[PDB]
């Protein structure tokens, strides 16, 4: 019962945009592992980032 | 006694400045196999071999989705050029650095882990870490220039990586990836083909091509998953990040 790549997609599938700060705390999982997972899917094309601070959401 | 070592690792991890202290004075340069980027070869000597060290591009993985680097390294690894490799691994970002590490060890090619920059860190349980990967791990504090000598010595002895269940995948993926392997030519060592079958499922493009007459069966395999698996590209990279977390918990 520790987080999985598919659990992150499913998380962003509902709340859309989301700080990793939130993802780490809401998924009951260390931050730098969530940070590495996002960075993976993003290059895999599954997620993407937003700035102005970081925000992750779905798709190409 | 001549030896060739591939120096692969993440970007922003002193791969650059480790390559320096190994070679130091002797560093020639060239354009890479038919393109515009920099092949940085260097020579240094142990008290057994004259090592031809081959600096690779910085890369976070071997999954080639253009973003060459992955392919440039994925090529040189599969080319059978390197006698063995050195995976440079920063300890601060382990969860990041270790994706490349797990792929390199699944590919079986002899590897030695240079643990990086460890004044940037506190301290970790190294002996269990190396035995969880099945290879040797030399930790370093490079600004002293100490531990490099242990790494020079580690290239001399290491023969082959230990045979371990590095990543536990769901059997559905293995099943279909094994079949993509049998369609390939036996020119490739059977251990590698199992790997190339999984990279093809992940969405690798250089593997789609390297495997060749087999990529025609890729889409008909991916269809046989869609039934059971929602997205195979993820479960592959997931099961990797599972054992990534399993390791990083067991040492920190």
């Amino acid at each position: 019962s520790m987080a999985s790549l598919m659990e992150v997609r499913d998380m962003l599938a509902l709340q859309g945009r989301m700080e990793a700060k939130q993802l780490s705390a809401r998924l009951q999982t260390p931050q730098p592992l969530i940070d590495a997972m996002l960075e993976r899917m993003e290059a895999m094309g599954k997620v993407v980032r937003i700035s102005e601070q970081e925000w992750w959401a779905l798709r190409l | 006694q001549k030896l060739t070592v591939g120096l692969i690792g993440n970007p922003n991890s002193g791969k650059t400045t480790l390559f320096n202290q190994l070679t130091g004075a002797r560093q020639r340069v060239g354009n890479w196999a038919g393109v515009t980027v920099e092949r940085k070869e260097g020579i240094f000597a142990t008290t057994d071999h004259q090592v031809t060290l081959v600096d690779l591009p910085g890369t976070y993985s071997l999954t080639t989705i253009t973003s060459l680097d992955e392919q440039i390294a994925c090529h040189y690894i599969l080319s059978g050029d390197a006698d063995m490799l050195i995976n440079v691994v920063d300890a601060s970002n382990l969860e990041r650095n270790l994706y490349l590490t797990l792929q390199l060890l699944e590919l079986g090619i002899p590897c030695v882990v240079a643990l990086n920059m460890l004044d940037i860190a506190v301290r970790i349980d190294i002996d269990a870490l190396a035995a969880r990967l099945g290879c040797p791990v030399i930790p370093l504090v490079s600004t002293r220039g100490r531990g490099i000598e242990a790494l020079k010595i580690a290239l001399d002895r290491h023969q082959a990586n230990s045979d371990l269940e590095l990543v536990h995948y769901p059997q559905p993926l293995l099943r279909e990836a094994d079949l993509l392997a049998q369609q390939m030519s036996a020119q490739i060592p059977p251990r590698q083909r199992r790997w190339l079958g999984l990279q093809m499922l992940e969405g690798d493009i250089y593997s789609r091509a390297y495997a060749g007459d087999a990529a025609d069966k890729l889409d008909i395999a991916l269809a046989n998953l869609s039934d059971e698996i929602d997205d195979p590209a993820l479960h592959i990279a997931d099961a990797r990040y599972q054992t990534i977390a399993a390791i990083c918990d067991a040492v920190s």
